[PDB]
RNA sequence: GUGAAACUAAGUGGAGGUCCGAACCGACUGAUGUUGAAGAAUCAGCGGAUGAGUUGUGGUUAGGGGUGAAAUGCCACUCG
RNA sequence: CAGGGCCUAAGAUCAGGCCGAAAGGCGUAGUCGAUGGACAACAGGUGAAUAUUCCUGUACUACCCCUUGUUGGUCCCGAGGGACGGAGGAGGCUAGGUUAGCCGAAAGAUGGUUAUCGGUUCAAGGACGCAAGGUGACCCUGUUUUUCAGGGUAAGAAGGGGUAGAGAAAAUGCCUCGAGCCAAUGUUCGAGUACCAGGCGCUACGGCGCUGAAGUAACCGAUGCCAUACUCCCAGGAAAAGCUCGAACGACCUUCAACAAAAGGGUACCUGUACCCGAAACCGACACAGGUAGGUAGGUAGAGAAUACCUAGGGGCGCGA
RNA sequence: GACCAGGCCCGGGCGACUGUUUACCAAAAACACAGGUCUCCGCAAAGUCGUAAGACCAUGUAUGGGGGCUGACGCCUGCC
């Protein structure tokens, strides 16, 4: 009926702050094609599958969030099947 | 005579909780708690609902008094529950009005009546609902009426004015042998969430007028005591000048 | 026109009786689910406990 | 069967916040004259039972 | 069995603040313990165990008070 | 999956309202408040530390999307339903277990012996279905009434329809149609190139890659399921929402707008998730002979969840000699 | 044949009984109890708590609600 509020009101692009690379990561990446992303606390799943969907321009199959005991939010967020996951790890600089 | 029916929309399961407690949450009313939870039947005591006929359908169980409680119907599917009269039995047909029959179950004002009539459920107040005689095996005889006011005599045998326009029910209250059954045992009074009493005499001074004295006491107290410090024994405490004074003639006895 | 009743009867019958088994299991499950021993697997894992 | 000492037990921390909680203090006079007279002292913890209504430390 | 009823084996039935006894709730005797393993326990025995039962979670009553099947008991190892 | 985006109990706060030196006290609608109501997911695999959450299979809710079909829908209100005790025993069943059958291995230096050792597993869900179970009135005759057999009665069951009164639905009254109904469990799909005894090869000698036989039957049998099914008792056994039904009154919205359906494709809110939890991690000042709700309940003997000896799994008590 | 697994009888007092009780020196003959009896209370009830408003009593109504003493059942309960 009205504007679609956003489940809070952030800005978008603080949200997504960095990729977290370590052994287990990518080894998600390979296996998974999925990214590992620390992002603000205060941010949601659609605010990140729309910001990733629009960012680096690919379709996200699933978001799944993350809180950990620091208080930092971590989204694994595996893409579709048609994209492959290490173009974007080229892309970034993440190398497996 | 006692067979569960499923649930009418007579019986609710909202009701005051702590009981003998009130707003400061302090054991106001002593002894109760305990028992098994009960759900409120909504009676008829007004009986308010003129000139239709009814008929009673069957007789229930009530736990919130000790008579007994019948379900009616009438022709416009309306049910109530009115206390049970002494002698009718399901199948049995009652009305309410001005001019009726008297029969056990009919409700009508005093002024229609006939003098010596054994009645019961009085309204001592026009459209407040019935009052008087509601337990078990209670009745009360209508014996002289005069200008505005009918004279009863009250179970408690205490005679009395009330309003000539406030109806009544004909017909003693069913149920009469219940003051008959003998408990038998502590946890059957328990049932009935009345928790026991302790014995004045036994408690200590902080506690209660009649405390400790050595082994077993007499009370020394020159007069028998509530636990509040007044006379136990026969000391009236009938407000002096109650507005309901004119009514009354003869006190119980 | 008997038979035109039954089976409207019946297809109706087919129906209510579906869902309230529907319904049954879902609230045995729900009720091991409290209870706590839900996932079959987890049952049988103990089973010689 | 348990000992005297015992009075401390394991109590949801969900109850102990519905009675010693900020939100609490906060209602009555007395309570904030409580928050008055902790905030003088200068204490780093105003309401030592408080608890998120949901996160990390979240009661259910 | 007499016309009514009473009276009596039988079967069925499954009542009970019934019985014996684990869990569970208690705490009767004894021994140990006494700078304890423990600010009230362990060990062997003991009482109740379908009820006036036990317990969980969430609540209520607050000190000229509360609560008490009454011991001046209990109200955070504190209670005339 | 567990709470929140749903509903209310005890209780709490309480707009206005009543009272009170002040602070405040009482209290109505409202709104909070789970220990309860409602509501959709399982098996296998991976695994330094997570898994009904990640992978692969089949599922299921709630929306959105299109086709088709109707024209009013939506809330407010009227209703039905949700919705409920204890005790008792009898059934009908599974879960488990035991013994066979089938399969594979077996020589364990002793007098004999294969009488031995292992395997025989699979969920949610979808379709079907229900008797020797349980319920379905009476009357006559017999089987002990019972399970039954013949006849008859005309609503006589779940379940539907109609009518009447101010009367839509409901309640209530009269009339009618229905002999079946109920639900655990069962058969079949899901489900096999899954899982698995062994077999082969490597050994960083930790673990790993490779191929896999049989996968049925009988008897015990629950405190679990049908089941709020029964019978009995008195002490007489929560509310509200989702849900189903519906005219008048009021509010709002209206055409490719809304609602109604069977398919099809799509789409997927926060917070918990580690670890310990009959404890060296909680509660006892201790790495303290103590306290701590619930769940699962194998073998032999036994009335038994007692006891003794064991399996699975876990341990040998953080001073010794 | 281990583990497991009632000593019993004859008397008397007290209390009928199952229950409850002095957390941590007392579990009883104390408390409760079914029953009895006295007294108050006609509903804007008596009683209790509140400065008051009001709450309990009770969504009850004398076969009910307060309070006092006694304490099953049996025999009784005398004088002033
Ligand atoms: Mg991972
Ligand atoms: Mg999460
Ligand atoms: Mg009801
Ligand atoms: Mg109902
Ligand atoms: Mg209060
Ligand atoms: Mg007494
Ligand atoms: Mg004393
Ligand atoms: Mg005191
Ligand atoms: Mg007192
Ligand atoms: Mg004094
Ligand atoms: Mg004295
Ligand atoms: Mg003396
Ligand atoms: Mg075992
Ligand atoms: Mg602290
Ligand atoms: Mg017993
Ligand atoms: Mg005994
Ligand atoms: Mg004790
Ligand atoms: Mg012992
Ligand atoms: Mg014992
Ligand atoms: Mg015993
Ligand atoms: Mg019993
Ligand atoms: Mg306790
Ligand atoms: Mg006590
Ligand atoms: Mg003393
Ligand atoms: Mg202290
Ligand atoms: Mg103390
Ligand atoms: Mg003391
Ligand atoms: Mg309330
Ligand atoms: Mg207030
Ligand atoms: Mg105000
Ligand atoms: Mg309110
Ligand atoms: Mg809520
Ligand atoms: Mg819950
Ligand atoms: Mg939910
Ligand atoms: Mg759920
Ligand atoms: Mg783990
Ligand atoms: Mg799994
Ligand atoms: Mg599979
Ligand atoms: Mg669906
Ligand atoms: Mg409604
Ligand atoms: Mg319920
Ligand atoms: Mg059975
Ligand atoms: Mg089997
Ligand atoms: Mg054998
Ligand atoms: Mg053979
Ligand atoms: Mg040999
Ligand atoms: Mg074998
Ligand atoms: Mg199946
Ligand atoms: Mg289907
Ligand atoms: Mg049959
Ligand atoms: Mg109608
Ligand atoms: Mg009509
Ligand atoms: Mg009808
Ligand atoms: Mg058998
Ligand atoms: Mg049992
Ligand atoms: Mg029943
Ligand atoms: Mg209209
Ligand atoms: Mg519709
Ligand atoms: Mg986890
Ligand atoms: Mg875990
Ligand atoms: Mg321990
Ligand atoms: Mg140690
Ligand atoms: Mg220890
Ligand atoms: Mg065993
Ligand atoms: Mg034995
Ligand atoms: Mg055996
Ligand atoms: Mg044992
Ligand atoms: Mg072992
Ligand atoms: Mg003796
Ligand atoms: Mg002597
Ligand atoms: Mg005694
Ligand atoms: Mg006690
Ligand atoms: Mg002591
Ligand atoms: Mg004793
Ligand atoms: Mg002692
Ligand atoms: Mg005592
Ligand atoms: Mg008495
Ligand atoms: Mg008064
Ligand atoms: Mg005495």
């Amino acid at each position: 009926k009205k504007l679609k509020y956003p489940r809070r009101i952030l800005d978008v692009y603080q949200i997504l702050q960095s990729p977290i690379i370590t052994e287990a990561a990518i080894k998600n990446i390979a296996d998974e094609n999925s990214l590992l992303f620390t992002v603000d606390v205060r941010a949601d799943k659609k605010m990140i599958r729309e910001a990733i969907s629009n960012f680096f321009g690919v379709k996200v199959r699933k978001v799944n969030t993350l809180i950990r005991p620091d208080g930092t939010k971590k989204a694994y967020i595996m893409l579709n099947k048609e994209y492959n996951a290490s173009e974007l790890a080229k892309k970034i600089g993440i190398f497996p | 005579q006692v067979k569960s029916n499923p649930r009418n929309n007579l019986i609710s399961g909202q009701r005051r909780c702590g009981k003998g407690r009130n707003a400061r949450g302090i054991i106001t009313a002593r002894h109760r708690g305990g028992g098994h939870k009960r759900l409120y039947r909504k009676i008829d005591f007004r009986r308010n609902e003129k000139d239709i006929y009814g008929k009673i359908v069957t007789i229930e169980y009530d736990p919130n008094r000790n008579a007994y409680i019948c379900l009616i119907h009438y022709g416009d599917g309306e049910k109530r529950y009115i206390l049970h009269p002494r002698g009718a039995i399901i199948g049995d047909t009652i009305v309410s009005g001005t001019e009726v029959p008297i029969k056990m179950g009919n409700a009508l004002p005093l002024t229609d009546m006939p003098l010596g009539t054994a009645i019961h459920n009085i309204e001592i107040t026009l459209g407040r609902g019935g009052q008087l005689a509601r337990a078990a095996g209670a009745v009360a005889k209508l014996i002289a009426k005069e200008g505005k006011s009918a004279t009863l005599k009250l179970p408690s045998g205490e005679v009395r004015l009330i309003s000539k326009n406030c109806s009544a029910t004909v017909g003693q209250v069913g149920n009469v042998g219940v003051n008959q059954k003998r408990l038998g045992r502590a946890g059957s009074k328990r049932w009935l969430g009345k928790r026991p009493v302790v014995r004045g005499v036994v408690m200590n001074p902080v506690d209660h007028p009649h405390g400790g004295g050595e082994g077993r006491a007499p009370i020394g107290r020159k007069s028998p005591t509530t636990p509040w410090g007044y006379p136990a024994l026969g000391r009236r405490s009938r407000k002096r000048n109650k507005y309901s004074d004119n009514f009354i003639i003869r006190r119980r006895s | 026109s008997k038979l035109q009743l039954k089976l409207e009867q019946k297809m109706k019958m087919k129906m209510a009786k579906k869902i309230r088994l529907r319904r049954n299991r879902l609230m045995r499950k729900r009720k091991l689910r409290k209870r706590g021993a839900w996932p079959p697997s987890k049952m049988k894992k103990l089973k010689n406990v | 069967k348990a000992a005297l000492c015992l009075t401390k037990r394991s109590r949801s921390r969900k109850s102990l916040a519905r009675t010693h909680g900020f939100r609490l203090r906060m209602s009555t006079t007395s309570g904030r004259a409580l928050l008055k007279r902790r905030r003088a002292k200068g204490r780093k913890i105003l309401c030592t039972k408080t608890n998120p209504s949901s996160g990390k430390r979240a009661s259910p």
